[PDB]
This record gives structure tokens, C-alpha cells and sequence, in this order.
């Protein structure tokens, strides 16, 4: 029973790899303002990826309403998980 | 809504 | 039956540990003249909401604003060789600037792969085959996703 060393991580970024991430200054960023709201609602409950494709799907229903430059106005971020996990991961209450 |  | 399935798909990472574990929070709203980035305004109530939701969770937070990169790799180090034996796992996560795979400290870049280097099997032991989870909330590049419509 050996593991790789690389095992078990998961990255959880708030936008593809390439591509903007958008920040409201009073609310704070779409991605971790749908994070917390998803970890409310289900953090003890779901699964991790579960939530994260909860958190995938609020992002990208949102749409850049207004911005300091008007050339991100209407443009849409979509999140992505990196999983190199092995089994499913729950924070039930302990 | 701000780019970071 | 003779053939046991030995991989069942309901296996669970054993979360039955004494601790939850360490969330790290790295929270960098201002940087250097020398970056040239503008100020994140906004983070602050990301790493509040962040530290909430952990806390509510189990983790033990440690939230630290505007570090230097020596100062993020010293606190990284400090998490990377603690002892994590009765942690149900660990978090880390990372509100700033970013391209390619770096993030940006108040006065230089990271490299993501340093902040994960530090965790893996060969060198925080008391972590191997327990989750290990990084979320980075920042910029990856400079392209613009466009809005699609289903037919």
C-alpha cells in the first residue's frame, strides 16, 4: 500500500486557466461569495466536489453588470476544479 | 464589478 | 461470490480525526509600485466570509493580509511541517492577483506549485492521504469569457 506523493490534492480555482476573475468591491468576488453561500447552505452535508459544482454553476449564471472598463460588460467567468482525490470528502458535524 |  | 470489489464508490476520507485541520487564509488587497497592480478592494469581505464559513466547519483559520512572498512561504513552511496527525485534513487559500500558474504576495510573484510543493507525501507526512484543498481566487490570464445562449 503505497500513495503517490501527488495524492489527494484538489484546486479549486475561481476561474479557467487563461481567463479573468471579477470582483464586486462591496460584496467581494462572484467565486467565493457563491463559495461561502454554497458551504452555508451545504457545507455539512455534500460532498466537496458536490458543492464546487453547485459553486460552478451559480458562477456561471452571473454576468458582468458594470465595470470600470466597459469591455468586460456581459462577460461571464466559469470556475474549474482540479480534483486529484481518491474518495469523497465530507464535513458532517463532528 | 471589479477584474482581479 | 469470490471477487470482492475492493474499490467501493462510497468510500470516504476518514473525517473522524481530533482536529478538522489548519485553513489558511492569504489575503493581498495592496502591492509594490514595483508590481504595477491594482488595489483589490473588496477582499477583505471575502476573507471575512471565508474565515466564517471554515470556522463553522471545524478548521482553525489563520488569516494574514498583505504578507511579503518570504512571509507567505514562512507561514507555508510553518504549516508544511506541523504536525497534522489528528487533522482531518487541511485548507489554504489564496485572494490575490495571478497569471500563468502564479499569484502575486505584496511584492513578488508565487509560483502555485510553491504553495503546494510543501504538502506533498514526501514532505508533510502527517497529511499523506488526507485531503489537501487550495482555492485561489484571482486572475489566471487576460481573455474574456463570452455569453452563450442554448438553441
Amino acid at each position: 500500500y503505497t500513495l503517490p506523493a501527488g495524492a489527494d490534492f484538489i484546486m479549486c480555482y475561481s476561474t479557467a486557466e487563461g481567463y479573468y476573475s471579477y470582483r464586486e468591491t462591496v460584496n467581494g468576488s462572484w467565486y467565493i461569495q457563491d463559495l461561502c453561500e454554497m458551504l452555508k447552505k451545504y457545507g455539512s452535508e455534500l460532498e466537496f466536489t458536490e458543492i464546487l459544482t453547485l459553486v460552478n454553476r451559480k458562477v456561471s449564471l452571473r454576468s458582468v453588470p458594470n465595470c470600470k472598463d466597459p469591455a468586460a460588460i456581459g462577460k461571464k467567468q466559469m470556475p474549474c476544479f482540479a480534483s486529484m482525490l481518491t474518495k469523497k470528502l465530507y464535513f458532517r458535524p463532528k | 464589478v471589479e477584474i482581479d | 461470490f469470490y471477487k470482492r470489489e475492493m474499490f467501493d464508490p462510497a468510500e470516504e476520507y476518514k473525517m473522524n480525526h481530533k482536529r478538522r485541520g489548519l485553513a489558511l487564509i492569504f489575503n493581498q488587497k495592496r502591492f509594490d509600485w514595483k508590481l504595477g497592480l491594482k488595489t483589490r478592494n473588496g477582499t477583505d469581505k471575502d476573507r471575512d466570509n471565508l474565515e466564517r464559513r471554515f470556522q463553522e466547519l471545524g478548521f482553525e483559520v489563520k488569516a494574514y493580509n498583505d504578507l511579503s512572498a518570504e512571509e507567505v512561504l514562512e507561514k507555508i513552511q510553518e504549516a508544511s511541517t506541523a504536525d497534522h496527525s489528528d487533522a482531518d485534513c487541511f485548507v489554504c487559500v489564496f485572494l490575490s492577483h495571478g497569471e500563468d500558474g502564479h499569484v502575486y504576495a505584496n511584492d513578488a510573484k508565487i509560483e502555485i506549485q510553491e504553495l503546494t510543493n510543501l504538502f506533498k507525501g514526501d514532505k508533510c507526512q502527517s497529511l499523506v492521504g488526507k485531503p489537501k484543498i487550495f482555492i485561489i481566487q484571482a486572475c489566471r490570464g487576460d481573455k474574456l469569457d463570452d455569453a452563450v445562449t442554448p438553441m
